[PDB]
């Protein structure tokens, strides 16, 4: 946003935004992944209790 | 704007000591961090608000 327009800028930002959101998809995939095994883990930590 | 580096944020005096050819401060993002005011040579850090 220095250095170019609203009409070449876009056309970089679309590339960086298009990155970053799937870098958050796939946080949130590991996430999710990742909250289901400390599940298993709390709900033995219950039975154990 | 700091040399065309344009952006938003609060700006504090930094205890960083920038050797003699450095301009700007990176982060482990990249993004710039602190800068060197041009006219008086003392390093601000840059800080979102």
């Amino acid at each position: 946003f220095s250095r170019l327009d609203k009409v070449e800028a876009e056309v970089q930002i679309d590339r960086l935004i298009t990155g970053r959101l799937q870098s958050l998809q796939t946080y949130v995939t590991q996430q999710l992944i990742r909250a289901a095994e400390i599940r298993a883990s709390a709900n033995l930590a219950a039975t154990k209790m | 704007n700091f040399n065309g580096l344009k952006g938003t944020g609060v700006l504090t005096e930094s205890n960083k000591k920038f050797l003699p050819f450095q301009q700007f401060g990176r982060d482990i993002a990249d993004t710039t961090d602190a800068v060197r005011d041009p006219q008086t040579l003392e390093i601000l850090d840059i800080t979102p608000c």
